[PDB]
RNA sequence: UAAUUGCGAUAACGAACGAGACCUUAACCUACUAAAUAGUGGUGCUAGCAUUUGCUGGUUAUCCACUUCUUAGAGGGACUAUCGGUUUCAAGCCGAUGGAAGUUUGAGGCAAUAACAGGUCUGUGAUGCCCUUAGACGUUCUGGGCCGCACGCGCGCUACACUGACGGAGCCAGCGAGUCUAACCUUGGCCGAGAGGUCUUGGUAAUCUUGUGAAACUCCGUCGUGCUGGGGAUAGAGCAUUGUAAUUAUUGCUCUUCAACGAGGAAUUCCUAGUAAGCGCAAGUCAUCAGCUUGCGUUGAUUACGUCCCUGCCCUUUGUACACACC
C-alpha cells in the first residue's frame, strides 16, 4: 500500500556537509556514508527529526534535510544524551562535541599532535607508526604498505 | 613486626603454594586440594581418587 | 564445622595421605605397613599396623604417646579425640611395603644387590604368596644405570 | 545499478507484464525487469492486496505467486 | 519422642551399603513408620590433569574420579534409642551425621 | 570376530565331558545348569560358556566329534 | 474411576510423559493443542500417529503430554512416541488384541521405529581433538 | 525442498516427485572413468557405473549445480534448484548436472 | 467452548495484543525508548519504533501468564542474545534491565502483574482476565 | 580371527606374561526396594473462560495414593539366540527374523618383554658430583623485562554473504561448581543506555544460584549482489569493574574511525556414524583476563563397507660386503 506515485522530484546523489551523499539508498545509511557519523546516530537523527524512515533519499527534501543537519551540529539542545556523542569531556573546555566530516580527521590529528608534543610513549609509538595499543607486533603487523 | 621485608601477597600466585613441596607452578585448587599436579598424581591413590574411564 | 560433604570427604582423604607420609617418615625403622583411620565421632581411632610394635610401645608407651601428641598438635584436634593403636601385621611376609623397607635396610647395611634381592624374593615365595618381583634399578656396578629384574612366581599385569 | 523507485513506466510495465509469465517471485521480478528488490517486494504486497496474482505459499525468505486463474 | 534425620555418606559403595543395611535392619526390628532409605544422585568428583611431569611427549590427559554416595533416613525415636543407633552403627570411611530437625 | 578363546573352549569341553546326561539342548536351561554346577565369577563369561556348550551339544547330536 | 495409563517417549535427551485416559477425545502437549506445537514443518510428524491409525481410534481418548529436556527436534520426535506408545499401551490394556496387533503391523510397516527408541547415543569426547573422533590437525613441519 | 517442489508445480503441472525422478534418471552418468597405475602418463580407463553410484552422483551433481549457480545471485536456492531440476528433467544442455554428465561420457569414450 | 492463551497461537496473539495495547495507549513509556539497543548484545535499535515496546509488553505479559513468578534477571536472560565480539567467538549476554523493568512496572501500573512473595512478579486477576478475553477474540477471528 | 584368536598339523610336551577375560560408562527393565532434597494423579482452597460435565493454572504443613518419567542399590538381559546358506564341511563367515542392543553392542581404563644413551636435576626436604655460600648464584624490596619487531614458520579465531546480515517475537539442553572464621554461586527489589552499582535473600548444596529459559535454529519483517546494512581489524574520546598499583590500552561498556578479505598456488591435516561439521555451555588455570584445553549437550550430512598404488606395520621365505644396523 506504500507505493509512491511521485515522478519528477526524486533526485540522484546529493550533497550534505562536504560529502557525496548517495541518492538511491536509504536515508539512514546515506547519513552513514557521510563521514563522522554512523548507523545508530543516523537512525536516531532521522527519528528525532521526524523524517520518514521508510524509503530512500530522493524526496525527504530540503527543509527536513536542514532539520537533519542542524540536529547533527547541535545535538545537545534536543534531548540527545551526552554519552551518545563521540567526543565528550574534552581537551580544554569540557563541553561535549560531535566531530563531523573534516573535523573528525582534523581533531584526531590534533590530539595525536597534543600527545606527541607532551612526548608521551603513545606519541613515540604514533611517530614510529607502530601499534600504539598494547599488541604483539612480533607476528602481526607485517606488510604495512 | 619488621617493615621493608614484605610486599602484599593476598591474591594470585605466591600467596598460594603446594602443601607438599611449596611450589607455585601447576597448582590444583579444585575442592581445596592446594597441591601441585605431580604430587597429586603421586598421592591420588592414597587420597582416594581412582581412575575408571 | 559447616563444610560440604564433598570437601569434607576429600579433606579426610588428604588427612589419610598426611598420616601415611608422617608415619613413613618417622616409623621406618620398625617396618610401618599401613595406617587406617577408624573414624568414630568423639574419639577417633587410628590403627597403625607395623612389624615391631614392641618397638613402637618400646619404653612404657613413650614414643607412641609423643607421636600421639605430634599428630594431635599437627592436626589441631582437641586433646583426647584421637588415639593411636598398634598391630603386629598378620601375614607380615606378604607385605610389599615391608619388603621394600627390609631391602632398604639391607642396602643401607651394605649387602649385595643380588644377595639381598634373592633373599627378599625367596622369603616372599616361602612365606606363601603366588608371585613376586623386585626391580631395584640404578647405578649398581658402573656409571651407566641398569635394571635388574628378579621375578619368581606368577604375576598378572593388566 | 538498479531502479529502486517507480517512475510510472516501471509501474505500467509490471501491470502489463503480470500476465506474461507464470511464476511470480522477487528474483523473477528482478531478472525480468530492473527493480532493486525492495520495490519488487512492495509491488508483491500491492498485488496481493489486490490480487490478480494468487499466492501458493507466503514464507518470508521467498513468496510464490502465480496468475489469478 | 523426637523426629530427627540421619544422613550418611562415603566413597566406598559396599561398606556404605552394609552400613545402610544395618541401619534399615535396626529400624525395622524397632519400627517407627517404615522409612526405607532414600538414595541421592552419586556425586562424581572429576579431576582431569596431564600425565607428564614435564611438558614433553604426546598430549595425553587423565581423569581421576572420586565417587560420593549419600543416603538419608528419617527416624522418630526417643532419646536412648537415637543414641544406641548412633554409637552402635559405625564403620571406617562412612561419615554419618544426625540432625534434630 | 566371534572367535571363542581357550578359557571358554577348555571349560565347555570339561563340562560336556563330565556332565553329559544332565545338560540340555537349550541355552537358558544350560546356563542355569552352568550357574549351579560351576562357581564361575563372571556373568558374560558364564553366558559364553553356556553358548559354546550348546553348540557342542548340537554337534554331538549331529555326529561324533574328535575333541 | 479415571482409567488412565502413563507412558514415555525418549529420543536423545527428551522425556515426554503421556497421560492417556478415557475421555472426550482431546490431544494436548504442555497444556496446548497438538495443532500449536512449534517445530513448523514437523506438525505432520506429530500428526503421523494420530493420522496413520485413524482419528476414530482417538475419538474417545484424552492424552496430555509433559515434556522435559533436549532440543526442539528431540521434543517433537518424543511426542510422536508417546502419542503412539500411549496408544499401543491403552489398546493393550483395555481393548482387543487383534486391534492392538493390526496397529502394530501398521506402525512397523511405516515405522521410523516409533514404538522403539533410537539406541544412538552421543559418544564421549577424547583428548587431543575437539570432537569425539576427529583429532587436532598436526603439522610435521 | 518444499519451496522448490512448489516452484516445480508452478512451472509445470506435473508431479514434482516425478520431476525429481526424471531429473535423476536423465543425469545419472552412465560411464565413468577410473585410474590405472600405467608407468608414464598414469592412465585412465573407462568403466561403467553401478546404479546406486548413478543415483548418488546424480543427486550430488544437482545440488552442486544449485549451490554454485546460487552462490552470489538475487535468485534463491529454491528457484535455482527448481530450474536445474526442470532442465535436468528435460535435458536441454543447460543443466550443470547434464553438462557434467556429458563431459564424463565424452571423456570416457575418448579414454576407452 | 474453552479458551486459553495456551490454546491460541503465539505470534498471532502477540500481534493482536500489541495492537490492543496500541489502541489503548496507557503504558507511560520512558523517554529513552528510541535510544536503546534492548541489549548490549545488539548493534542496531529495533526497527518498528512505534510498537516495539508494546510488543515487549505483550510478550512479557504472556510470559508472566505462562510461568509462576519471574524477575528482571529471568527476563534479561530470555531477551538476551549472541554478542558479536569482533574476531572473538559469540557469547550469550543478557538484555537491557532498564527497559525490562520499565515495561514490568508499566504492566504493574496498568494492573496486569504484581509483586509475588519469595520474590517475584506474578499475573493479576484482571490481567489473566483480559489476556483470556483477547485470546478469545483471536480464537474467533475466523470469518 | 581384531588378536601365536582358535581349528588343526606336528621333536615336542606342559606352562607363563600380553590379547581376551576384567573394571567403568552409555544404552533396556511400565519386574524388586524405596523416596515433599525427584516427580505424577486425585482430593480440598482459590483464579480466568466457558458454563453442561470441562480446559488451563496456582497452592505448604490441604491431605491421600503411586513410582510411568527422575535417582540410585540388588538383579535380569545378548550367548552372535533361531533359521537359511557356505567352509577340510571344524574353527568360523554371510544374509534374514526376533530383539533395547547382533561392527569382540558403543566408548574408554588397565595394559607384556626389550629398549631409547627420548623428555624432566625449572614439581619434588628425590638426588651423586662440580660451582657458589655473606659487597653469595641464598632470600627479600623497588622498577623494568618475559609482550620488545625488517622478517619466516606452527596450532587456531573471525570471515569473505541472501542456505545471508539485522530487527523483533517463538523458544529448548547436558556435564558440573559454589562461603567459616571466609567472605563463594547469586535469586528478588530499586538506580543506570550500557557495563555495572546498591538493599536484601537462598544455598556447605537432587533442595538455592538453576528449568543454568545457552547458541545455532523457528516464524514474521528491513536489506539487496553494491567490498553493501558483508567483514570488524587499526585508530580517537569517554564511562565502569578487579587490584596496593593498569602507563606499552587487564578486561567490560558507549559513540566515532570502517582496513585487508571477492572461496585461497605448490602442498597438506582429520574423519566411516548420532561420526564429521556447525552451535553454544560448564570446569581448569583465575583478584581481573579465553580466541586455549578438558568435558558436556543441541542440530546433524555426504561417501567406503574396499585395496596395498603412496606412507607405514605384523608374519614367513630369500639376499646382504650392514650391527653406531640404509641416515
Ligand atoms: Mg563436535
Ligand atoms: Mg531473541
Ligand atoms: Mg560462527
Ligand atoms: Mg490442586
Ligand atoms: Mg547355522
Ligand atoms: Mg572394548
Ligand atoms: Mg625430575
Ligand atoms: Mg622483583
Ligand atoms: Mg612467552
Ligand atoms: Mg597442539
Ligand atoms: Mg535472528
Ligand atoms: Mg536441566
Ligand atoms: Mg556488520
Ligand atoms: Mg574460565
Ligand atoms: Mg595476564
Ligand atoms: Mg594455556
Ligand atoms: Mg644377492
Ligand atoms: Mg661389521
Ligand atoms: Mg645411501
Ligand atoms: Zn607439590
Amino acid at each position: 500500500s506504500l507505493v509512491v506515485q511521485e515522478q519528477g522530484s526524486f533526485q540522484h546523489i546529493l550533497r550534505l556537509l562536504n560529502t557525496n551523499v548517495d541518492g538511491n539508498i536509504k536515508i539512514v545509511y546515506a547519513l552513514t556514508t557521510i563521514k563522522g557519523v554512523g548507523r545508530r546516530y543516523s537512525n536516531l537523527v532521522c527519528k528525532k527529526a521526524d523524517v520518514d524512515l521508510h524509503k530512500r533519499a530522493g524526496e525527504l527534501t530540503q527543509e527536513e534535510l536542514e532539520r537533519i543537519v542542524q540536529i547533527m551540529q547541535n545535538p545537545t539542545h534536543y534531548k540527545i544524551p551526552a554519552w551518545f556523542l563521540n567526543r565528550q569531556n574534552d581537551i580544554t573546555d569540557g563541553k561535549d562535541y560531535h566531530t563531523l566530516a573534516n573535523n573528525v580527521e582534523s581533531k584526531l590529528r590534533d590530539d595525536l599532535e597534543r600527545l606527541k608534543k607532551i612526548r608521551a610513549h603513545r606519541g613515540i609509538r604514533h611517530f614510529w607508526g607502530l601499534r600504539v595499543r598494547g599488541q604483539h607486533t612480533k607476528t602481526t603487523g607485517r606488510r604495512r604498505a | 613486626e619488621n617493615v621493608w621485608f614484605s610486599h602484599p601477597r593476598r591474591y594470585g600466585k605466591g600467596s598460594r603454594q603446594c602443601r607438599v613441596c611449596s611450589s607455585h607452578t601447576g597448582l590444583i585448587r579444585k575442592y581445596g586440594l592446594n597441591i601441585c599436579r605431580q604430587c597429586f598424581r603421586e598421592k591420588a591413590n592414597d587420597i582416594g581418587f581412582n581412575k575408571f574411564r | 564445622a559447616l563444610i560440604s560433604k564433598k570437601r569434607k570427604l576429600v579433606a579426610d582423604g588428604v588427612f589419610y595421605a598426611e598420616l601415611n607420609e608422617f608415619f613413613t617418615r618417622e616409623l621406618a625403622e620398625e617396618g610401618y605397613s599401613g595406617v587406617e583411620v577408624r573414624v568414630t565421632p568423639t574419639k577417633t581411632e587410628v590403627i597403625i599396623r607395623a612389624t615391631r610394635t614392641q618397638d613402637v610401645l618400646g619404653e612404657n608407651g613413650r614414643r607412641i604417646n609423643e607421636l600421639t601428641l605430634l599428630v594431635q598438635k599437627r592436626f589441631k584436634y582437641a586433646p583426647g579425640t584421637i588415639v593411636l593403636y598398634a598391630e603386629r601385621v598378620q601375614d607380615r611376609g606378604l607385605s610389599a611395603v615391608a619388603q621394600a623397607e627390609s631391602m632398604k635396610f639391607k642396602l643401607l647395611n651394605g649387602l649385595a644387590i643380588r644377595r639381598a634381592a634373592y633373599g627378599v624374593v625367596r622369603y616372599v615365595m616361602e612365606s606363601g604368596a603366588k608371585g613376586c618381583e623386585v626391580v631395584v634399578s640404578g647405578k649398581l656396578r658402573a656409571a651407566r644405570a641398569k635394571a635388574m629384574k628378579f621375578a619368581d612366581g606368577f604375576l598378572i599385569h593388566s | 545499478q538498479h531502479a529502486v523507485i517507480l517512475d510510472q513506466e516501471k509501474y505500467d510495465r509490471i501491470l502489463k507484464e503480470v500476465p506474461t509469465y507464470r511464476y511470480v517471485s522477487v528474483s523473477v521480478l528482478v531478472d525480468r525487469l530492473k527493480i532493486g528488490g525492495s520495490l519488487a517486494r512492495i509491488a508483491l504486497r500491492h498485488l496481493e492486496k489486490e490480487g490478480i496474482i494468487k499466492p501458493i505459499s507466503k514464507h518470508s525468505k521467498q513468496a510464490i505467486y502465480t496468475r489469478a486463474t | 519422642i523426637i523426629k530427627i534425620r540421619i544422613t550418611l555418606t562415603s566413597t566406598k559403595v559396599k561398606q556404605l551399603e552394609n552400613v545402610s543395611s544395618n541401619i534399615v535392619k535396626n529400624a525395622e526390628q524397632h519400627n517407627l513408620v517404615k522409612k526405607g532409605p532414600v538414595r541421592l544422585p552419586t556425586k562424581v568428583l572429576k579431576i582431569s590433569t596431564r600425565k607428564t611431569p614435564n611438558g614433553e611427549g604426546s598430549k595425553t590427559w587423565e581423569t581421576y574420579e572420586m565417587r560420593i554416595h549419600k543416603r538419608y533416613i528419617d527416624l522418630e525415636a526417643p532419646v536412648q534409642i537415637v543414641k544406641r543407633i548412633t554409637q552402635i552403627t559405625i564403620e571406617p570411611g562412612v561419615d554419618v551425621e544426625v540432625v534434630v530437625a | 570376530g566371534r572367535v571363542r578363546t581357550k578359557t571358554v573352549k577348555r571349560a565347555s569341553k570339561a563340562l560336556i565331558e563330565r556332565y553329559y546326561p544332565k545338560l540340555t539342548l537349550d541355552f537358558q536351561t544350560n546356563k542355569r545348569l552352568c550357574d549351579e554346577i560351576a562357581t564361575i565369577q563372571s556373568k558374560r563369561l558364564r553366558n559364553k560358556i553356556a553358548g559354546y556348550t550348546t553348540h557342542l551339544m548340537k554337534r554331538i547330536q549331529k555326529g561324533p566329534v574328535r575333541g | 474411576a479415571v482409567p488412565s495409563v502413563q507412558t514415555f517417549g525418549k529420543k536423545k535427551s527428551a522425556t515426554a510423559v503421556a497421560h492417556v485416559k478415557a475421555g472426550k477425545g482431546l490431544i494436548k502437549v504442555n497444556g496446548s493443542p497438538i495443532t500449536l506445537v512449534e517445530p513448523e514443518i514437523l506438525r505432520f510428524k506429530v500428526y503421523e500417529p494420530l493420522l496413520l491409525v485413524g482419528l476414530d481410534k482417538f475419538s474417545n481418548i484424552d492424552i496430555r503430554v509433559r515434556v522435559t529436556g533436549g532440543g526442539h527436534v528431540s521434543q517433537v520426535y518424543a511426542i510422536r512416541q508417546a502419542i503412539a506408545k500411549g496408544l499401543v499401551a491403552y489398546h493393550q490394556k483395555y481393548v482387543d488384541e487383534q486391534s492392538k496387533n493390526e496397529l502394530k503391523k501398521a506402525f512397523t510397516s511405516y515405522d521410523r521405529t516409533l514404538l522403539i527408541a533410537d539406541s544412538r547415543r552421543p559418544e564421549p569426547k577424547k583428548f587431543g581433538g575437539k570432537g569425539a573422533r576427529s583429532r587436532f590437525q598436526k603439522s610435521y613441519r | 525442498i518444499k519451496h522448490t517442489l512448489d516452484i516445480i508445480n508452478v512451472l509445470t503441472d506435473q508431479n514434482p516427485i516425478q520431476v525429481v525422478v526424471d531429473a535423476i534418471t536423465n543425469t545419472g552418468p552412465r560411464e565413468d572413468t577410473t585410474r590405472v597405475g600405467g608407468g608414464g602418463a598414469a592412465r585412465r580407463q573407462a568403466v561403467d557405473v553401478s546404479p546406486l553410484r548413478r543415483v548418488n552422483q546424480a543427486i550430488a551433481l544437482l545440488t552442486i549445480g544449485a549451490r554454485e549457480a546460487a552462490f552470489r545471485n538475487i535468485k534463491t536456492i529454491a528457484e535455482t534448484l527448481a530450474e536445474e531440476l526442470i532442465n535436468a528433467a528435460k535435458g536441454s544442455s543447460t543443466s550443470y548436472a547434464i553438462k557434467k554428465k556429458d563431459e564424463l561420457e565424452r571423456v570416457a569414450k575418448s579414454n576407452r | 467452548p474453552g479458551v486459553s492463551v495456551r490454546d491460541v497461537a503465539a505470534q498471532d496473539f502477540i500481534n493482536a495484543y500489541a495492537s490492543f495495547l496500541q489502541r489503548q495507549g496507557k503504558l507511560e513509556v520512558p523517554g529513552y525508548v528510541d535510544i536503546v539497543k534492548t541489549s548490549s548484545g545488539n548493534e542496531m535499535p529495533p526497527q518498528d519504533a512505534e510498537g516495539w515496546f508494546y510488543k515487549r509488553a505483550a510478550s512479557v505479559a504472556r510470559h508472566i501468564y505462562m510461568r509462576k513468578q519471574v524477575g528482571v534477571g529471568k527476563l534479561n536472560k530470555l531477551y538476551g542474545g549472541a554478542k558479536s565480539r569482533g574476531v572473538r567467538p559469540y557469547k550469550h549476554i543478557d538484555a537491557s534491565g532498564s527497559i525490562n523493568r520499565k515495561v514490568l512496572q508499566a504492566l504493574e501500573k496498568i494492573g496486569i502483574v504484581e509483586i509475588s512473595p519469595k520474590g517475584g512478579r506474578r499475573i493479576s486477576e484482571n490481567g489473566q482476565r483480559d489476556l483470556d478475553r483477547i485470546a478469545a477474540q483471536t480464537l474467533e477471528e475466523d470469518e
